[PDB]
């Protein structure tokens, strides 16, 4: 095949979390912010060429929630087995001292779609400028996710991406430093 | 929080071959990671994938209006959405940035690794090859593989294990759909 | 223009 477009949905109990998104060849086209009832395009340019009525996503998620109730009973309340993530930290371009760059924390091959992710600079939580994706679908029906931290590379700072997940016995820290 | 979790997933998939010349639609339902029932446009009906999905397959197949909605999806859904997004997805082309820098396989040791860093490109299909004085070097090449950055760009590092000698010219060559001819970057010892 | 969505089907029982 040349291309695949997937409308991917999930609903999770008891968290009552539901997600709705479109995937093109593995990249997110958009997702719907359920609380705001708004379409969020992954790249801003996308919304100049296309539109999506966010309300429609809400109807599907309601059905998925009702279907989960049905399937849970049918399965005799067999719960999900936790699958802990693989975590990788990398930069999006070659690092040059005092040249603005971005750290990427890639959290992969896990389920359920619930994770706590923290960026650490010299052992301290940082939130300035951070961003993140929603939960992204995998062909094996696990999930992946991205977290981003713009930063100014220096010999004086070390970074870690810290990931907590129910499939992990301890939080997973993945380190990055200059060199 | 040790409370048990329960997950429902749905994936409505459109598979395209040669533009919209050939199209396949899949309506897929999941409990945790287990697909239990699906509609395949190749078949035109729902089929249970596991025993868990049998009641839904029989129930859904008894609804003629529903099946016709699903049977038309290759046109009204897949071909339609492809048309909507084609200019910024199918036709998306972003050039790679190519950087060459030396590295070390083991600390303390002299420079014995040449890194060809290929960044920011789209789509993912790329071919990166190393050359030493005009000859392709196929031994000692290791890579990160293709890395998705999550923002509609890819990157990859392609490393050549080699001991640079004075005078040698190394070339990293990159082929990609966005290019009309190979992109080459030289590095001299 | 407008992206269309595919319906999710209500299950039995
Ligand atoms: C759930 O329980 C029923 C009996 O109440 C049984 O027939 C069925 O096989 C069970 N589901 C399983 C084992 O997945
Ligand atoms: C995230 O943190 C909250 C608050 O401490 C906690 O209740 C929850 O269990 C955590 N989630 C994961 C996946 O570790
Ligand atoms: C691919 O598309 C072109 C143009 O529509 C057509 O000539 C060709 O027959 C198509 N190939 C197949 C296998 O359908």
């Amino acid at each position: 095949e040349e291309h695949v477009i997937i409308q991917a949905e999930f609903y999770l109990n008891p968290d009552q979390s539901g997600e709705f998104m479109f995937d093109f060849d593995g990249d997110e086209i958009f997702h719907v912010d359920m609380a705001k009832k708004e379409t969020v395009w992954r790249l801003e340019e996308f919304g100049r060429f296309a539109s999506f009525e966010a309300q429609g996503a809400l109807a599907n998620i309601a059905v998925d929630k009702a279907n989960l109730e049905i399937m849970t009973k049918r399965s005799n309340y067999t719960p999900i087995t936790n699958v802990p993530p693989e975590v990788t930290v990398l930069t999006n371009s070659p690092v040059e001292l005092r040249e603005p760059n971005v750290l990427i924390c890639f959290i992969d091959k896990f389920t359920p779609p619930v994770v706590n992710v923290t960026w650490l600079r010299n052992g301290k939580p940082v939130t300035t400028g951070v961003s993140e994706t929603v939960f992204l679908p995998r062909e094996d029906h696990l999930f992946r996710k991205f977290h981003y931290l713009p930063f100014l590379p220096s010999t004086e700072d070390v970074y870690d991406c810290r990931v907590e997940h129910w499939g992990l016995d301890e939080p997973l820290l993945k380190h990055w430093e200059f060199d | 929080d040790t409370r048990p979790r329960f997950l429902e997933q749905v994936k409505h998939e459109c598979h395209f071959f040669n533009g919209t010349e050939r199209v396949r639609f899949l309506d897929r339902y999941f409990y945790h990671q287990e697909e239990y029932v699906r509609f395949d446009s190749d078949v035109g009906e729902y089929r249970a994938v596991t025993e868990l999905g049998r009641p839904d397959a029989e129930y859904w197949n008894s609804q003629k209006d529903l099946l016709e909605q699903k049977r038309a999806a290759v046109d009204t859904y897949c071909r339609h959405n492809y048309g909507v997004g084609e200019s910024f997805t199918v036709q998306r082309r972003v050039y790679p940035e190519v950087t060459v820098y030396p590295a070390k396989t083991q600390p303390l040791q002299h420079h014995n690794l040449l890194v060809c860093s290929v960044n920011g490109f789209y789509p993912g299909s790329i071919e990166v090859r190393w050359f030493r004085n005009g000859q392709e070097e196929k031994t000692g090449v290791v890579s990160t593989g293709l890395i998705q950055n999550g923002d509609w760009t890819f990157q990859t590092l392609v490393m050549l294990e080699t001991v640079p000698r004075s005078g040698e010219v190394y070339t990293c060559q990159v082929e990609h759909p966005s290019l009309t001819s190979p992109l080459t970057v030289e590095w001299r010892a | 223009s407008a992206v269309r969505l595919r319906s999710s089907v209500p299950g039995v029982r």
